[PDB]
């Protein structure tokens, strides 16, 4: 149905050029947790109407790791700004 | 000590209205009857059925034993 | 209040993501998520499931977003700005915004447009498709979270949360 | 006529606290060996109606140092959710029969911290920039002290909905099995709503006569709400089907006494000097909360007294 | 169908009053601190593991109970052991 | 596929209200017991309720005489019994505990 | 790779939250519950390399149970069978 | 610190067990989710900002490498809804399956995912832990196997050795020289996998052992190439022959045992008449040795050991299970009559 | 009893959604009335679009959205 | 160690009371026989419909009459 087509374009807010770029680097990690709830709901559509009654734990246990993964990378950007004061992803010294 | 007693009888009376008002609406909207509550989907199914067979379109009226005799 | 009240929230939910998709000088990005996920909470509150969506207010919208909003003040201590007040922000805001109505424009507005872009008709009640009625047990969805058979999940997921604290008990 | 039930709850609750700043002072008056409002009333009762006129006469000058879209946005939500939280509340009949509503009160009260972070930040420097942060930082610590001991009585009452909560307390006054919880209920709720012992609470000093009155009117709206919320939970009243009037007589009059308690504790105690203020939560409150959380699980099991639902 | 027609009056009343407050009857013609960060991260950890603690009163009207008894107590253990290692270092908090 | 006609429809549906249907609700099925459990095997054991349409009328027919039976002999304490439970709210079975004996004094006695 | 510890030592890690019709804690089935019980019965001893060429049928109605795809295609064209003749009569049926 | 340094190290292998021991798409979601949460503090220990400016580049790569996987998982929930680890029943999902999963096994795309991480880490002790992330997703691919589009998997493998054969001609950092050629063996064991997924792990086992010996021989003092000049006449001349015993084997010459999988890789690949593709890979593997020659020319020819500072003191490292490692890494090529019988 | 009072309704309900479907258009590119979308001739439970057609004015909202968003 | 309970209960009298509620809570569900009455009730709550079965020869027990003494006895609770 159309309720599956939207939301499916809403998954394509994980646009990668707007996922690690540009600076004000919190706006990058913004859409990462914003890529969550495009999967919490999209799963919870099909689990709910097709009465499964057992995979209700699956979107709940999804959000447990969804914040927990999001808890880690927020800490490191403080450690970026601990020695700098601003994020500014155009910071680059360690090259490949 | 006396003057505080008219202070109590203003704001405390101002809470007497909506409990009186709401219990004189749903009682009034169903004609002296309380509103049928529905918390489980089996409970709603009665109201979804009985409204279609009450007399025309209502859930707050009954038929009784004298309907089908 | 019409029949199309469920679908019309979903299209609004699409545009909440586009509000922070470019660079909304990231303090309004929090105000792009609260408007979105609340409407996203509205979409879950159909279809039978009441309990499982309302927690996303508490655990994420009250939980993650505050700590998200607790940053961008302890860092990014420069001068912010209102978005759309620049030319670096509005350079792509309209581009996918046109397609969001253009996708709706011909999925079903013509008679047959065409074969693979007209498969899903809009409406009308098949979006629910939940008859007939059920039981007095629960929603259900009400007997949904159980400390029966799933227990191997809880011992793993709880122990993963414990070592998450220790990694943050260190460096920071 | 569903609409006239709405306006006969929003409007008659504004006068319930607009005539309380009067009562705030007179209860404060007759402790200090002094009288209430004397010249205007005569019994005081003509004082706040004139003072309500003044704050809309006096000119609301705006900060040139701030935005405008953010500055009036926080008083928008201030009357929004702090009045929305009244809605699924019975007396004895709620406006909405929500199937689950105890989660719904916490879901709305968790956005109360999301308003104070606006006004201090978008306005100005230092005081409004650092001083407004800490107040979120204390009020984030009082949901875990709030929600856990909240959950420990749903284990014995039975479910999430509030309509069954009246029937299960028809013989009890449930403070008697939870008088340890009664302290940590009332202390924690006192601390969240930003009152005299638990105060550090620039997020007011910039507001002129216009929008200061809102965030004085919304803050008061919270405090009778934590009174009326403790009222249905701890000190449950009797219910009569054939006489619904007798419910509401002995309903608000019990909440009105606990309303005086916020006025009464304010006239005794000093502050808590912020470093202690969170230190008395984690080190001191929280280990007892987990212990009594374990207590209300084993005992209904070791009674065969599980509440039915 | 009034939920959704229930709060729409409430929010149009707040945004009305500001126009008589801030508008037309006026017409005038950050340093970083580490100790104020780690409590927000610490809160969100105990904010998650009360949502897994959350489905308890529906988890009593159930089957064989000692599965649900001994496992629900285990989450409180992990919530408490997490305190003790963190209790070794809280900072000026 | 196939469906049976408009005939074998329009049979006497028990046009009563939900409260008076849940009024007795306890003496009803406790003594009929012949078509209902057979109708359950007709629905639970064998699916496709299109080979299973006949006995849905048989258990319906038994309820027709059933309310006709209680109407002819003892109905005055019955009509007051669903009167009190009509005063609504959750339909509890302890509010109308007092009037229960006046109904139930004759159900074991009259019929 | 798949060591399968749970096969020798006879406990299940989960193995229950796997298909649509396994446990159902109060015997409450799903919508396409009746086709799982058939489609598993088709290919059990089959080694899955001829299963895409032997059974091939009970997978189809099962897959179309989950979407009601051509049913939605058949029902939508009724709005083109009638409902282009709106002003050309054919009320069909009169109420009620 | 030293108590939990084992405990953090313990839970990494606890993650990849759950990846191997499950029949469920949500546990293997959790599996290398908690691994990606368990690798971060190993990068940190000395709290240097370069290590923080390397882990966060490592972080948000593998975050997407998690989060793209679940988008594949909900599709075969909407498509037949079964949760057994099997074929995916959608080529739109199997496309989303592999080329998300190939991030954690980093292919010829996702270029700087390997070197920019491994260079810049002070912890050259190990950093052999990036063999575990080479071990876990291979334990999914053995089960994804009989539903792949069959062209995507070989395209990433032909490109894999093509860039890895080119990367170390422009290098001195022996970490980056060892960061490269980790793309090399991860092209081969993907290129077998449509034809007999067994004996893929034979390439996997040999790669573990010949990388385990490499950094343990690098934990003497060396981190830079010209630092491998100043140990033959300074640290120990016995290490100079042993480092030549492995760099020539890992190039794949038949008298040593590094050639042994590539011996067997063709006996499987032909007999299914694909001829032009093994010839293009084996001729590319010629360039895999010109890393090692032009590196072994520096340490085994006494290229000017300057900077007079003599080590008259003994050595006490932790050469844990070290001397027993290059005994199956050189002379095992006669000693495998059937390695494809105990493993397969 | 009420189970027998529900399946009787949907046999009536599908009939007037079929008998008023057979009489729509007897087209040569038209449907054979009485066909099934599936091959397995068994009794699947019907769908909400099969109980109620494209009528959808009040009563269809009154059925699906009955328990949902209020009593 | 005997004064160790009397040099901390006069020193930090908060978490001492917590461990006593950590105690007396794990032990007692394995002690009193009021439990397993919790199990007998929580299983004997009828949610769904008890569907009857088909007779063929036997008849081990339970004929069609519901008010016959043919099944179990959970009616101790009403007498309890
Ligand atoms: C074995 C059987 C099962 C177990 C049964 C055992 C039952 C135990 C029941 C215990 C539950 C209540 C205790 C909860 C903890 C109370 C908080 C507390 O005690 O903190 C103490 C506080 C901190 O300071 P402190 O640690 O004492 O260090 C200084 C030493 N000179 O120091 C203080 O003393 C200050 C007090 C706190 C400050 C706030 C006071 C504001 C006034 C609030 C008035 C409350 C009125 C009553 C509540 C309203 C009723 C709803
Ligand atoms: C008699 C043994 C040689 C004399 C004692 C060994 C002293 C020594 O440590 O020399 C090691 C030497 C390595 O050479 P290098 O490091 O360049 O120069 C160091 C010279 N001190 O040379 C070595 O010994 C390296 C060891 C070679 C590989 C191990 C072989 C052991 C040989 C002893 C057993 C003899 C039987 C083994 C051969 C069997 C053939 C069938």
């Amino acid at each position: 149905s159309m309720v599956y087509m939207n939301i499916m374009m809403a998954f394509t807010v994980s646009l990668v050029g707007l996922l690690m770029y540009r600076s004000h680097l919190m706006s990058s990690l913004l859409c990462l947790e914003g890529m969550m709830l495009s999967l919490f709901v999209m799963a919870a559509l099909t689990i709910l109407n097709s009465h499964f009654t057992l995979a209700s734990m699956m979107p709940i246990i999804l959000l447990v790791f969804a914040a927990c993964e999001a808890a880690l990378g927020l800490s490191l950007l403080v450690m970026v700004s601990n020695t700098y004061g601003t994020d500014y992803v155009q910071n680059l010294n360690l090259l490949q | 000590w006396f003057e505080v007693l008219p202070g109590i009888a203003v704001m405390g009376v101002c809470l007497f209205i909506p409990g009186m008002a709401t219990a004189r609406i749903h009682r009034f909207s169903n004609g002296g009857k309380e509103k049928r509550v529905a918390h489980y989907p089996y409970q709603w199914y009665l109201m979804e059925r009985d409204r279609r067979v009450s007399g025309v379109n209502r859930s707050y009226v009954s038929k009784g034993l004298e309907n089908i005799d | 209040m019409m029949l199309y009240i469920v679908f019309i929230l979903s299209v609004i939910f699409v545009m909440g993501f586009v509000g922070f998709s470019s660079k909304p000088s990231p303090i309004y990005g929090g105000l792009g998520l609260i408007v979105s996920g609340g409407v996203g909470c509205g979409i879950v509150l159909n279809f039978g499931g009441s309990f499982l969506g309302l927690m996303v207010f508490l655990i994420y919208l009250g939980g993650m977003m505050v700590v998200f909003g607790y940053t961008t003040a302890m860092a990014t201590e420069q001068y912010p700005e209102i978005w759309l007040s620049n030319k670096a922000v509005l350079g792509a805001f309209v581009t996918g915004l046109l397609m969001e109505f253009f996708m709706v424009y011909y999925v079903l507005k013509d008679k047959e447009v065409e074969v693979v872009f007209e498969f899903n008709g809009l409406g009308d009640w098949v979006i629910y498709d939940t008859g007939d009625s059920g039981f007095f047990s629960e929603e259900a969805m009400g007997i949904a979270a159980l400390y029966s058979y799933g227990t191997w999940l809880v011992i793993v997921t709880g122990w993963s949360l414990l070592i998450g604290v220790v990694v943050i008990m260190e460096i920071t | 006529m569903f609409m006239i039930n709405i306006l006969m709850l929003i409007i008659p609750i504004l006068l319930a606290v607009a005539f309380l700043t009067l009562v705030e002072r007179k209860v404060l008056g007759y402790m200090q060996l002094r009288k209430g409002p004397n010249v205007v009333g005569p019994y005081g009762l003509l004082q706040p109606i004139a003072d309500a006129i003044k704050l809309f006469i006096k000119e609301p000058l705006r900060p040139a140092t701030s935005s405008a879209s953010m500055f009036i946005l926080a008083p928008i939500m201030a009357l929004g959710l702090a009045l929305t939280m009244w809605i699924p509340l019975p007396m004895p009949y709620p406006l909405i029969n929500m199937n689950l509503g105890v989660l719904f009160m916490l879901a709305m009260s968790s956005l109360a911290v999301y308003s104070i972070l606006w006004s201090g930040w978008a306005s100005n420097s230092k005081y409004a920039l650092i001083g407004a942060l800490r107040a979120v930082a204390q009020t984030i610590s009082y949901e875990v002290t709030l929600a856990i001991i909240l959950l420990s009585v749903l284990l014995m009452s039975g479910s999430f909905t509030l309509s069954t909560l009246i029937t299960t307390q028809e013989q009890m006054w449930l403070i008697l099995p939870a008088w340890p919880l009664a302290m940590m209920w009332f202390i924690s709720t006192l601390a969240e709503t930003n009152r005299a012992p638990f105060d550090l609470t620039g997020f007011n000093v910039e507001y002129a006569a216009g929008p200061f009155a809102l965030f004085f009117m919304a803050e008061y709206a919270n405090i009778i709400m934590m009174n009326i919320f403790t009222a249905i939970l701890f000190l449950g009243t009797s219910h009569n089907p054939h006489m619904p009037e007798l419910y509401t007589i002995n309903f608000t009059i019990k909440s009105l006494l606990l309303t005086m308690s916020f006025l009464w504790i304010r006239a005794s105690y000093p502050r808590f000097r912020y470093d202690q203020l969170m230190h008395l939560l984690w080190k001191n409150f929280l280990p007892l909360t987990l212990a009594l959380c374990m207590w209300h699980v084993s005992l209904p099991i070791l009674t065969s007294g599980i509440p039915p639902q | 169908m009034n939920l959704m027609l229930a709060l729409l009056t409430n929010f149009t009343l707040a945004t009305l009053l500001v126009i008589i407050a801030f508008w037309l009857p006026q017409l005038n013609v950050l340093p970083f601190s580490m100790k104020f960060f780690l409590v927000a991260i610490t809160f969100l950890l105990f904010d998650l593991e009360i949502a897994l603690l959350l489905p308890l009163p529906w988890a009593s009207q159930t089957a064989n109970l000692n599965t649900m008894l001994t496992m629900a107590l285990f989450l409180i253990i992990l919530l408490a052991v997490s305190l003790a290692y963190e209790w070794t270092q809280k900072g000026l908090e | 596929v196939e469906l049976p006609s408009l005939e074998d429809l329009k049979v006497q549906e028990v046009k009563v209200s939900s409260s008076v249907l849940k009024a007795a609700a306890h003496h009803y099925g406790a003594q009929c017991d012949k078509p209902n459990k057979e109708f359950m095997l007709c629905r639970w054991e064998e699916k496709d309720p299109r080979r299973c349409l006949e006995e849905g009328k048989l258990v319906n027919q038994c309820a027709l005489e059933f309310f006709r039976q209680i109407k002819r002999h003892c109905a005055e304490p019955f009509t007051e019994y669903w009167t009190c439970i009509d005063y609504s709210g959750l339909q509890l079975f302890r509010r109308c505990r007092k009037q229960q004996a006046q109904f139930d004094e004759c159900v074991l006695d009259k019929l | 790779p798949f060591f399968d510890v749970q096969k020798r030592l006879g406990v299940d890690l989960d193995r229950w939250m796997t298909i649509q019709s396994a446990e159902q804690p109060h015997k409450i089935p799903s919508r396409c519950h009746a086709f799982e019980k058939e489609w598993i019965e088709c290919a059990h001893g089959i080694g899955s390399i001829r299963a895409e060429k032997e059974c091939k049928i009970e997978f189809e109605d099962f897959r179309e149970c989950l979407l009601r795809q051509k049913t939605m295609k058949r029902l939508h064209a009724i709005r083109r069978q009638r409902e282009k003749l709106i002003k050309e009569g054919k009320y069909t049926p009169p109420p009620h | 610190n030293p108590i939990i340094f084992i405990i953090i190290l313990l839970t990494i292998m606890l993650g990849t067990i759950i990846v191997m021991i499950s029949s469920h798409w949500l546990l293997v979601w959790i599996g290398f989710e908690m691994n990606m949460l368990a690798i971060i503090p190993i990068m940190m220990k000395n709290h240097n900002p370069r290590a923080t400016e390397a882990s966060t580049k490592y972080f948000l790569t593998q975050s997407t490498a998690s989060m793209l996987l679940m988008m594949a998982v909900i599709i075969n929930l909407m498509f037949s809804g079964q949760w057994t680890v099997m074929k995916l029943f959608n080529p739109m999902a199997s496309m989303l399956m592999t080329m998300a999963l190939a991030m954690k096994l980093g292919m010829a795309p996702f270029h700087f995912w390997v070197p920019e991480v491994t260079q810049g880490i002070p912890l050259s002790s190990g950093l052999i832990l990036l063999t575990w992330q080479k071990l876990a997703p291979m334990s999914v691919l053995y089960q994804i196997f009989p539903s792949i589009n069959l062209n995507l998997i070989l395209t990433l493998s032909v490109l894999s050795i093509l860039i890895g054969g080119w990367g170390g001609l422009n290098q001195t950092q022996l970490r980056k020289i060892m960061a490269y050629s980790s793309i090399a063996h991860m092209g081969w064991m993907t290129a077998v996998l449509p034809y007999n997924p067994t004996m893929t792990l034979l390439n996997l086992i040999i790669y573990i052992i010949m990388t385990s010996t490499m950094f343990t021989m690098f934990m003497a003092n060396s981190t830079t190439t010209t630092l491998s000049l100043s140990h033959t006449w300074n640290k120990t001349p016995i290490m100079t022959v042993l480092i030549l015993a492995t760099l020539l084997s890992m190039g794949g010459l038949p008298p040593l045992s590094g050639f042994m999988p590539k011996w067997m890789i063709i006996q499987e690949m032909t007999k299914n008449n694909s001829i032009i593709l093994p010839t293009f890979m084996a001729i590319t593997a010629l360039l895999n040795l010109y890393f090692y020659m032009r590196l072994t020319y520096s340490t085994t020819l006494t290229m000017f050991p300057s900077t007079n500072n003599m080590k008259m003191k003994w050595q006490f490292p932790l050469m844990k299970k070290m001397t027993f490692l290059p005994t199956m890494v050189v002379l095992s090529t006669m000693m495998l009559p059937l390695t494809p019988m105990l493993s397969v | 009893l009420l189970q027998a009072e529900k399946d009787r309704r949907v046999l009536q309900m599908l009939r007037e959604n079929l008998e008023e479907e057979a009489t729509v258009m007897k087209d040569v590119p038209g449907w054979k009335v009485g066909e099934s979308v599936f091959h397995t001739t068994r009794w699947v439970t019907p769908m909400m679009g099969e109980l109620y057609g494209l009528r959808a004015s009040e009563e269809v909202l009154s059925a699906t959205y009955g328990f949902i968003w209020y009593t | 160690v005997a004064a160790f309970l009397k040099n901390v209960w006069a020193k930090e009298p908060v978490l001492v009371a917590s461990f006593a509620i950590a105690g007396l809570a794990v032990i007692l569900p394995t002690l009193s026989p009021y439990t397993k009455y919790s199990l007998m009730i929580n299983r004997a709550t009828p949610y769904n419909y008890p569907v009857p079965l088909r007779d063929d020869g036997n008849m081990p027990d339970v004929p069609s009459h519901p008010q016959d003494p043919q099944g179990p006895s959970l009616e101790w609770l009403k007498r309890l």
